[PDB]
């Protein structure tokens, strides 16, 4: 456990029109706390900012929220009516003083603003085994993961071998493809690899799982379509070592 | 948007500007939440903190920062902030800095690899290439094709690149998956 | 905290010669804490337009004011200044001697 | 040699607002800017002639400063009151005086970077600039804490060059006003207490910078510890005034004279009733 | 003019 800012929830979905409250605490006894937002590939913009407790002011981007400080550990940021103009990853951040002092980000809430609820779907994940071909050519074994067709792309994917989480060996996209790229709404995909050593991917007692978290719909989230809801869920798929 | 390729091992220099006077100068990384780097102040023209060193000139409005002997954990975005009055920051457009593996002993390949359940599923897997092939998107947009990626074996202290793509395309296969990229003669391509 | 009774002095801007204009003076200084009260009198009575410069203090501290007011004095016109401070039981009185 | 400083000033207040935040800033004895929190739409404003040619930017960074000091200070207010373990209900001062002095070359001679708490000293930059003088055991621990940031380090960019800088700018602007000693007018007055002793009162009038000597003598020989000083005192239009009166013998008067030094005179006068 | 330097005691 060590200080700095936290931010609730970590990834959300909303419906044009909802409203939301971003939750951002720090315990480092900082007086001075900011909200930006970054569009992807873009730079931060100051949206509201507290010099202390009791005290918030303006900053370049204001429009459309709302905060308040009535404690120095919290700072909330309300979105009042969402737009899709409000799609952004949202980032809170604390210094201990005025002038010479650097910030300290939290780790960002992601927030996908959608006209219709229909459009959110949650990944299928399939695991690809090691060719023989490469196992001859380098004595080494690389398994893919590929999950696809979500929407948003709002997911964290991981690699479990024999129960534990690792990560040597392992490469995961650092963005998804978009599967329908003149789509605004497109479903995404996203591949992984883990590569292990020959010896290790031939033995049939070790076991490979590629998992992906998607972060999607509510209990408290309203779902009239036909298919199943898509909530929140873990999609995982394995495969065994191979003699 | 600036970006920056190199090996690890080199050093990275990246610029920034900004349009106002101000007091203090701060460098961020983010990859993955940004996290501080290196702090400047208008009476200074260099400061150094171990691999870092910055400089600033108030006269043309800008900074540099080197990275001396990059690894692959510099690989991220970098930005500047500079204050806004006493109580703010404001932030510039970033540098996209990506550091890549010396490859030693590149042995490009094409793989074909079946799914787990329905074999008849399978993604192609290019592998083992070195830093300086790059990998194209695909013409059909019906085939996907991700971006390189670096996977580190630490215990066997061995890096590669890889990329993968997939199609349901009846015309798909590994021998012409990746033919939009300049790849090498001797890429090993086994039968399927 | 020790609280410092303030030092007082009335004075006029100028050598006085009578119906010229000038300003009646009543600095305040060494005083601590800063809240203050000063009246200049005329005839025993508040005068109604007086100003004082700003806030400032001293090497060790202690906090100083200048009150003032533009005037032009008559042979049988009396000028005082009076001063309260939560260190004065009650208030202090200092009369102008135009015969120093 | 010359001299800029800024003196803060904040007092709490409770139950009756936030804390009220005063500065001021002085060129030698000639104070030139101002800025309370509690005016009607708080600026930094001028107080001399020669400041008012300043731009918008100018008073708009000033005014930014001195807002986020005052934020600051009522952070230090409730801090210091923890310190001393007192009460919420109580006033309390917080005084800061900083700024540098500089020779003929212009250059610095002496910083300065100290504060006081409830009017008595708390914590004082050392005029080496790299230690602190804690004045109680509370202040030690500001001191512990600004030692562990390299508050000193942090301090003497401001104090060695800006300061000096902005020093030197001023004097510029001002010229005459600033630069030449206005000297002291004069006059002596004598007053019989009975009939066999007087007052005879050296009068300083209308003089700047404040720094003089007064001294009455007798057949030459300074009359030291009979001697009536008031404090200098200012004149209210940027001068400043002083007296200093004995009591002699009547008959005697023409053995006294009053010794008049500053530094606009090209030699000490000296005064006779 | 005043610096531009904040702190707390």
């Amino acid at each position: 456990m060590n200080a700095g800012v936290t931010q609730t929830p970590k990834f959300r979905i909303l419906k044009i029109g909802q409203s939301m409250t971003l939750q951002c605490t720090q315990d480092m006894n900082h007086n001075y706390m900011y909200w930006y937002r970054q569009d992807p590939g873009m730079g931060l913009k100051l949206i509201y900012y507290s010099v202390g407790a009791g005290i918030t002011d303006k900053g370049e981007v204001p429009n459309g929220y709302n905060v308040s400080r009535s404690t120095t550990e919290d700072f909330p940021l309300r979105l009042e009516l969402a737009a899709p103009s409000q799609t952004s990853v949202y980032f809170c951040a604390s210094r201990q003083l005025a002038g010479f002092y650097e910030q300290y980000f939290g780790p960002g809430t992601r927030l996908t603003v959608t006209e219709d609820l229909k459009n959110v779907f949650p990944p299928e994940v399939a695991v690809f085994e090691p060719s023989e071909a490469e196992i001859s050519h380098t004595q080494k074994a690389t398994l893919v993961c590929l999950a696809t067709g979500f929407y948003p792309d709002h997911v964290e994917l991981s690699w479990w071998v024999n129960g534990k989480e690792v990560h040597s060996g392992v490469c995961t996209d650092p963005q998804p493809l978009k599967e329908q790229p003149a789509l605004n709404d497109s479903r995404y995909a996203l591949s992984s690899r883990l590569r292990v050593s020959a010896t290790f991917w031939q033995n049939p007692r070790n076991h490979f799982r590629c998992q992906v978290q998607f972060y999607g719909l509510s209990e408290n989230d309203e779902w009239t379509q036909d298919r199943a809801k898509p909530v929140t869920q873990i999609v995982s798929a394995e495969a065994w070592g191979r003699a | 948007p600036q970006a920056l390729s190199i090996q690890e091992g080199e050093n990275a220099t990246m610029n920034c500007s900004y349009k106002t006077s101000i007091n203090n100068l701060q460098w961020y990384r983010q990859n993955s939440g940004l996290v501080h780097l290196i702090l400047i102040r208008s009476n200074e023209r260099e400061k150094h903190s171990g691999r870092l060193r910055v400089t600033l000139d108030t006269s043309k409005k800008s900074s540099s920062l080197l990275i001396t002997a990059s690894r692959a954990a510099d690989t991220a975005s970098y930005f500047c902030a500079t204050d806004a009055g006493p109580e703010k920051l404001v932030f510039g457009k970033g540098t996209k800095l990506t550091v890549n593996p010396n490859i030693q002993n590149p042995d490009p390949a094409v793989y074909q690899l079946r799914d787990s359940k329905s074999s008849d599923k399978s993604v192609c897997l290019f592998t083992d290439f070195d830093s300086q092939t790059n990998v194209s998107q695909s013409k059909d947009s019906d085939v996907y094709i991700t971006d390189k990626c670096v996977l580190d074996m630490r215990s066997m202290d061995f890096k590669s690149n890889s990329a993968v793509a997939w199609s349901n395309k009846s015309d798909f296969a590994c021998a012409n998956a990746f033919n939009n990229s300049i790849i090498p003669e001797d890429t090993f391509f086994p039968s399927p | 905290m020790i609280q410092r009774t303030p030092k007082i002095q009335v004075y006029s801007r100028h050598p006085a010669e009578n119906g010229k204009s000038n300003f009646l003076n009543c600095y305040v200084s060494g005083f601590h804490p800063s809240d203050i009260e000063v009246d200049l009198l005329k005839n025993g009575e508040r005068i109604e337009k007086v100003e004082h410069s700003d806030l400032s203090f001293s090497k060790d501290w202690s906090f100083y004011l200048l009150y003032y007011t533009e005037f032009t004095p008559t042979e049988k016109d009396e000028y005082a200044c009076r001063v309260n401070h939560v260190t004065l039981s009650q208030p202090k009185i200092v009369k102008w001697d135009r015969d120093m | 040699s010359h001299s800029m400083r800024y003196f803060y000033t904040s007092v709490s207040r409770p139950g009756r607002g936030e804390p009220r935040f005063i500065s001021v800033g002085y060129v030698d004895d000639t104070q030139f800017v101002r800025f309370d929190s509690d005016a009607a739409s708080p600026r930094e404003e001028p107080r001399a002639p020669w400041i008012e040619q300043e731009g918008p930017e100018y008073w708009d960074r000033n005014t930014q400063i001195y807002k986020a000091q005052a934020q600051t200070d009522r952070e230090s207010l409730r801090n210091l009151r923890g310190y001393y373990n007192q009460s919420e209900a109580g006033s309390h001062t917080l005084q800061s005086m900083y700024g540098c002095d500089v020779g003929p070359d212009g250059r610095l001679l002496r910083g300065h970077d100290q504060y006081a708490y409830d009017g008595k000293d708390y914590i004082a930059l050392n005029e080496d600039l790299r230690s602190w003088t804690a004045a109680d055991t509370a202040a030690q621990i500001t001191q512990r804490k600004w030692e562990a940031a390299r508050e000193a380090e942090q301090r003497r960019a401001y104090l060695e060059g800006e300061c000096v800088e902005w020093l030197r700018r001023y004097l510029e602007n001002g010229k005459d006003k600033l630069e030449r000693a206005d000297p002291p007018k004069t006059h002596v007055t004598h007053h019989p207490i009975s009939d066999h002793e007087a007052t005879l009162r050296c009068w300083a009038l209308g003089f700047y910078p404040a720094e003089i000597t007064l001294t009455w003598q007798r057949d030459g020989e300074d009359q030291t510890q009979d001697t009536e000083l008031v404090e200098t005192r200012p004149a209210g239009d940027r001068t400043f005034q002083k007296w200093a009166a004995v009591v002699v013998p009547s008959g005697e008067e023409q053995r006294y004279t009053c010794h008049v030094q500053h530094e606009g005179l090209p030699k000490p006068l000296t005064l006779r009733w | 003019s005043p610096r531009w330097y904040f702190y707390y005691l």
